[PDB]
């Protein structure tokens, strides 16, 4: 576990953290596109 | 499932990263 | 024998001949012939456009002597090549781009001589610098008012480019004629030079405007930008709890914080950066 | 003197169609036509153009043809349809001007007293400003030329009119463009600028390597007129010019430092105005 | 002779190479300025005669040889310093 | 590699650990270079296992492309002499592998067990059994056509009805929905009659006998009416019957196109002949397609350029590419620009890198048709490929480019490359369903329709619910086709929106004030959603993970109903049955 699982379990941490991170970054960019698309359509 | 969890979160990185590059092209295009 | 989904090819020289003759004869209909080739039974291609001497009224316009007509086409054959008339055009200034009762009368004249004679409508008044209102129509019989007129084997001339406008179907569509689609064919040679005609030499890229007026312009803009900041302190602090659509109705008037404040910063940025950066290169590059 | 011409964008396109008429021969067939303009001012205008038949050989460049009869009748038509317009000169499509190109001017100076040419380029391999125009004078030299007759460079620009800006910029929609983008054109302009600088230096050393050794006439043209170009060459980093960059650039740095100091505060308003609207719409929903 | 580096020449080398005395070099150089083959200026607190403009003269083979060496040394520096602008900003200027 | 062999052959149990390891090394594998190095040893140990597994050693091999190694173990089964275990090695080979691969392996098979190569590589006993399944199972309705009968006018509707019953009666040979009348069928003219004799063969799909004998009226030299489209479009339907089966049907169509009329018969003949010789690289069909191409004619444009790619499927014969793209620069018509635009996309198929010089060469070009043609090519060079390299610039030019045609072809390339995981495509196209132009709003709808169509997707129907409300007519159209493809053979329990939409097509077809183009999707979806009496379905996919390449061709060619109506008559390639079938002897 400390030699054969911990190499993966500590590594999937930061792979979870960046997906956790940029989802906040994505939905910021999502709503900004919806502002301009509702502005151009109108 | 433990090797699959490590591979699938890698696949959820660049497939999610290309969406970040995508809105940069969208918001630049909508200003024109 | 049947129609199809037709397509009107153009030349890029034609559309500029269309509107400039139209704009210079604005308060009346100005007339001209249209000169091209019947490339197949499906599409049509105009390459040339020329006018003729005319005589008009406020409500009508007429051509004059046809000795101009054949002698014009004769001297276009020997320089270049021979070609073919395909139709004609005129203007409807400020109108709803629709075939008038005299405009339809010259079309049984033209459809009996050659089959797919195209009537083309231009308006240089409802056309803005963004886009042009060009239009082309094709007469249909009234004897086939019950029988079908197009076989409709595709979608390209049915729901595309618009549904027909309410001020044009009030006379026309789909009675007495049918509309037709227009695109833009482009040769590579003119396409490359239509791209680059708004650029300059390296003289314009390497100017340093003048440092007296540049400092004077910076002295100017910052000075009222102080006064914009005077008004900005009052309004942001003010904020009467008014459910801000009522903030958004008491601001139409003279009210303008936050709007000039973003504006003048953009002007002070792009002026100062380019004035510095061009002065940077004139020392690194030169000597 | 004329000191510039003003070319509308209806021509530069009514030339290229005529290059596209006879362009099936492919190899070489120069287009020559007739230019139409306005007897305006010292400054001059160009409005319209039309063509004329012309052929010429490869050797013995003295066999060439301008149909005068075609030039009389077709201009007689354009005089008939347009009384405002009259002739101002001519054009040819050749990328570099040829040796033949002076007798063509010497023909049609009997039509307009100052008959002006315009060279255009159907293929600007140079990405810079095409379609430059010349005029002929006499500059009789110390050498003993009976008539030193060579064309002079005249600056030029693309004209504009309210109707033609509609039709042209409608056709610009086939490609994308940033005319509205501030400082995005500007950074390209020094890139398009210094590309022009490097292009003129690679051309001038190709002339200078030939005239140095082996073969070229070494004549009292450019070789000292280009020596005067070296004479200017400012000595930029010297005694008192240092006090021109450290007394004036730091002036323009403060204005940028002012502009950032407000732009950060403006973007800080949008935080609190969003953070109030975020949680207070939340705490009343729950 | 000197390539415009310290071309503010003092009176002594004029008075030596023209072998005229010291108190006549000013009347000598004001003549050449009045005719117009030179466009310099005259100091007297140091008695240095600054040079700005020389008329262009005829030259020969080896003057062209150094002039290409001036031109190549100037041409390849412009191109290198223009790369440093584009290399600094690749996808920033579109 | 060798420690990976040590893991499977050590103190480690095998319930299924040698099964999902094949799945992980096939699904999430980076490249072909580390794939085949892993995959080729994993079935050598299966041959080294005491019981040799048979479906997986065939499954890997068609991924590995060994046209001799399956014949080697077939020889061992000839040596073992039992066709029971020599069966699933062979019909999984017929179901999954390519036509050229079976045309290449047959040399190693011929060099009972003598009858075996006929039984497994002709695949005839699957054809008439599929015909046996349709002649026995047929659960349709006459009343649905009678409900749509009441739109008698001079509009599309005659073509719209005959395209409906042709789709819902594929391969069942049942002419009672058409033989109820003659005059309403023979009302519309001059291209519907080209489609009316076209729809006759789709009903007789996959059947040798009733092709010449029923169309004996419709041979062009027997009746000779004033209509040549009625008699010239039969050869179109002959190719529809014998798709992926080449016999006299090649040469019966070959010798008639030597001497014929103008391109009113040569549309039906060339499209049929390229269909029967699809992916076969025959020189004899390439010869008369040369002289059909160089007619300098508009009406031969769909004739040559489509079938010129069909016979060269996945071939990348670079001189033929150079001949095609070198031809489509100087011609002055548009169908000759259009038919070659799909054909040069179809000449390259599943290459992952081997088109990228050409893809950049087409996208940079000034031609909007040819840039659009590069978008279909990168869609076909990455079939099912989850490569994030291709999605950079395929989807960049979906943003920036100015023609509407290329933008619709850009976003419809997404389901063609990402159907392997249908979970992700509703997450990326849902933002594109609200775009400012209707063209991207259209191609958003077909992208969900081509990806999740095999599944009853809960998320996609949630996205396509407000899409049928838009004031543009054709985006209301393509919402209905995508709503048809998403829920075929699904009854009320996979998703409750089935009968919520059955009434919705009848809601919009019985109205008078609707558009023609708006209700054209509804009449089309009636033939889709009840296809073959709920017996056939779409399948771009096998259980082996390998894609079904005629259905991939069939659904891509189906997208071009905008530019030719009976071009999307090529849809019978997508229809596949879902029926378990038992068998104990040869017969």
């Amino acid at each position: 576990g400390s030699g054969l699982r911990q190499y993966y379990l500590s590594k999937i941490e930061e792979l979870q953290l960046i997906v956790n991170d940029k989802s906040q970054n994505l939905r910021r960019l999502q709503a900004q596109r919806n502002e301009l698309n509702a502005k151009v359509r109108l | 499932d433990l090797y699959s969890r490590y591979k699938k979160l890698q696949q959820e990185l660049e497939f999610l990263e290309v969406q970040e590059e995508y809105i940069k092209d969208e918001q630049k295009n909508l200003k024109k | 024998a049947v129609d199809t989904a037709e397509q009107v090819y153009i030349s890029s020289l034609a559309l500029l001949k269309m509107l400039k003759h139209g704009r210079a004869g604005v308060p009346m209909e100005v007339m001209g012939l249209m000169l091209g080739e019947f490339v197949d039974d499906y599409t049509v291609r105009v390459i040339d456009v020329f006018a003729m001497p005319q005589s008009g009224t406020g409500v009508s316009v007429e051509a004059v002597d046809p000795v101009f007509q054949a002698k014009m086409l004769d001297m276009l054959k020997q320089t270049g090549r021979p070609e073919m008339v395909v139709g004609w055009y005129h203007s409807h200034p400020g109108f709803g781009c629709w075939l008038s009762g005299v405009d339809i009368n010259t079309q049984q004249s033209f459809e009996a001589l050659s089959e797919r004679a195209v009537a083309v409508v231009v308006d240089p008044i409802q056309s803005v610098k963004g886009k042009v209102v060009i239009d082309a129509f094709r007469l249909i019989n009234a004897n086939m008012m019950v029988l079908g007129h197009e076989p409709r084997q595709t979608t390209s001339n049915l729901g595309h480019l618009n549904k027909p406008s309410i001020q044009a179907l009030i006379h026309g569509l789909n009675r007495h004629y049918y509309s037709i689609t227009i695109n833009y064919r482009k040769n590579e040679l003119e396409q490359k030079m239509l791209l680059n005609l708004h650029k300059k030499s390296w003289m314009e890229g390497l100017t340093l405007q003048d440092y007296s007026e540049h400092c004077k312009h910076n002295e100017s803009v910052v000075k009222e930008m102080l006064e914009l900041a005077k008004n900005y302190n009052k309004a942001v602090e003010e904020e009467d709890k008014m459910t801000p659509e009522q903030l958004a109705i008491k601001n139409v008037g003279k009210q303008d914080p936050k709007r000039h404040l973003e504006e003048h910063v953009d002007v002070l940025m792009t002026s100062n950066i380019v004035q510095c950066l061009a002065a940077m290169l004139d020392t690194v590059v030169f000597k | 003197a004329v000191q510039k011409v003003v070319v509308h964008p209806l021509v530069l396109l009514s030339v290229v169609d005529h290059f596209n008429r006879i362009g099936k021969v492919g190899n070489q067939k120069r287009v020559v036509g007739v230019l139409l303009g306005s007897w305006q001012k010292k400054v001059l205008d160009v409005s319209n153009s039309f063509a004329v038949p012309f052929d010429e050989d490869d050797k013995d460049d003295s066999v060439w043809f301008l149909d005068h009869d075609y030039l009389e009748n077709m201009y007689g038509m354009f005089k008939k349809v347009n009384a405002r317009e009259r002739i101002v000169g001519w054009y040819h499509t050749g990328p570099k001007l040829h040796k033949n190109d002076i007798a063509i001017n010497e023909l049609m100076k009997r039509y307009c007293p100052n008959s002006v040419l315009v060279i255009i380029d159907v293929k600007p391999k140079d990405l810079g400003l095409p379609t430059e125009a010349y005029i002929s004078v006499e500059e009789v030299h110390d050498d003993g030329t009976p008539t030193s007759k060579t064309f002079e460079h005249v600056t030029s620009e693309i004209g504009a009119e309210e109707a033609e800006e509609v039709g042209v910029e409608h056709l610009l929609r086939d490609i994308k463009d940033t005319t509205v983008g501030t400082l995005s054109q500007r950074i390209t302009n020094q890139v398009h600028g210094l590309k022009g600088l490097n292009s003129k230096l690679l051309d001038i050393r190709s002339y200078l390597e030939k005239v140095a050794t082996g073969k070229l006439p070494i004549n009292h043209q450019i070789i000292y007129q280009l020596q005067d170009v070296f004479n200017l060459l400012p000595d930029v980093s010297l005694q008192e010019f240092v006090k021109a960059f450290y007394l004036k650039t730091n002036d323009q740095m403060v204005v940028v430092y002012l502009a950032s100091l407000i732009r950060s505060v403006v973007a800080l308003h949008n935080l609190i105005n969003n953070k109030i609207a975020n949680r207070d719409a939340e705490k009343k929903e729950g | 002779t000197r390539p415009a580096n310290h071309r503010q020449l003092t009176f002594e080398e004029i008075a030596k190479s023209a072998k005229i005395t010291v108190n006549e070099v000013e009347l000598l150089v004001m003549k050449a300025l009045s005719v117009g083959l030179v466009k310099g200026s005259i100091d007297e607190v140091d008695k240095r005669v600054h040079m700005t403009w020389v008329q262009p003269r005829v030259l020969d083979l080896q003057q062209i040889k150094g002039m290409k060496d001036r031109l190549e040394f100037w041409c390849t520096d412009v191109k290198s310093m223009e790369m440093l602008v584009e290399h600094q900003a690749h996808d920033i200027l579109t | 590699l060798d420690v990976f062999e040590k893991t499977i052959l050590e103190s480690n149990d095998v319930p299924g650990m040698l099964a999902y390891s094949l799945k992980l090394c096939m699904s999430l594998m980076q490249n072909k270079q580390f794939r085949n190095k892993v995959l080729r040893v994993l079935v050598k140990i299966y041959m080294n296992l005491e019981k040799p597994d048979f479906i997986n050693v065939c499954q890997c091999l068609i991924f590995l492309d060994d046209p001799q190694a399956v014949s080697d173990i077939l020889e061992k089964l000839v040596k073992e002499d039992n066709l029971l275990m020599a069966y699933q090695i062979c019909f999984d080979l017929y179901e999954s592998a390519s036509q050229q691969f079976l045309s290449s392996v047959i040399q190693n098979l011929r060099t009972d067990q003598t009858l075996k190569m006929i039984k497994i590589l002709s695949g005839e006993m699957a054809i008439e059994l599929h015909l046996q399944f349709l002649i026995r199972n047929n659960n349709t309705d006459l009343m649905i056509l009678k409900n749509t009968k009441d739109a008698v006018r001079n509009s599309v509707c005659h073509t719209a009805t005959v395209i409906a019953n042709s789709f819902m009666h594929c391969g069942t040979t049942s002419d009672q929905f058409l033989r109820d009348n003659l005059e309403w069928l023979a009302r519309a003219t001059n291209w519907a009659k080209f489609t009316a004799t076209a729809s006759l063969g789709v009903i007789h799909k996959g059947h040798e006998k009733e092709a010449l004998q029923l169309m004996a009226t419709y041979l062009p030299k027997d009746t000779s009416p004033g209509s040549a489209y009625q008699e010239g479009g039969g050869l179109y339907a002959l190719g529809l019957i014998h798709a992926n089966h080449g016999g006299d049907i090649i040469d019966y169509l070959l010798n008639q196109l030597k001497n014929a009329s103008n391109d009113i018969v040569r549309h039906g003949g060339s499209l049929g002949l390229g269909l029967a010789a699809m992916g076969t690289a025959r020189q004899d069909v390439y010869d008369l397609l040369k002289t059909n191409l160089y007619q300098d004619d508009a009406v031969t444009g769909e004739a040559a350029g489509l079938a010129l790619g069909l016979v060269m499927l996945g071939s990348k014969n670079a001189q033929a590419i150079e001949d095609m793209v070198g031809y489509a620069q100087e011609t002055q018509h548009e169908k000759i620009l259009r038919g070659l635009a799909v054909g040069i996309a179809l000449v390259m198929y599943g290459r992952m890198e081997e088109a990228d010089a050409l893809i950049e060469s087409l996208c940079r070009d000034k031609d909007p048709i040819l840039r659009r043609s590069g978008m279909y090519t990168v869609a076909m060079a990455y079939c099912g490929s989850g490569n994030n390299k291709a999605i950079r610039r395929l989807l960049h030019v979906a943003v920036s480019d100015v023609n509407d045609d290329v933008r619709r072809a850009a976003v419809e390339s997404l389901g063609f490359i990402l159907f392997r995981t249908p979970e992700q495509c509703p997450s990326v196209v849902s933002l594109l369903s609200e775009s400012y132009n209707p063209h991207v709003r259209y191609g958003a709808a077909m992208a969900l329709g081509i990806c999740c169509a095999g599944t009853g997707n809960k998320e996609a129907i949630n996205l396509l619910e407000p899409m049928t409300n838009d004031p543009v007519n054709y985006v209301r159209q393509g919402a209905l086709i995508a709503s048809a493809l998403i829920m075929i053979q699904q009854t009320e329990i996979t998703c409750p929106k089935v009968n919520q939409f059955r009434q919705l097509y009848s809601k919009v077809i019985n109205d008078k004030h609707d558009d023609v183009m708006a209700k054209f999707g509804a009449i089309l979806a009636q033939g889709i959603l009840d296809a073959g009496g709920h017996n056939v379905t779409i399948s771009l996919q096998s259980r082996t993970g390998h894609t079904h390449m005629p259905s991939v061709v069939g659904v891509l060619v189906f997208t071009q109903f905008w530019f030719w109506f009976p071009l999307s008559h090529f849809l019978s390639l997508a229809y596949t049955p879902t029926c378990v079938i038992g068998l104990n002897k040869d017969l």
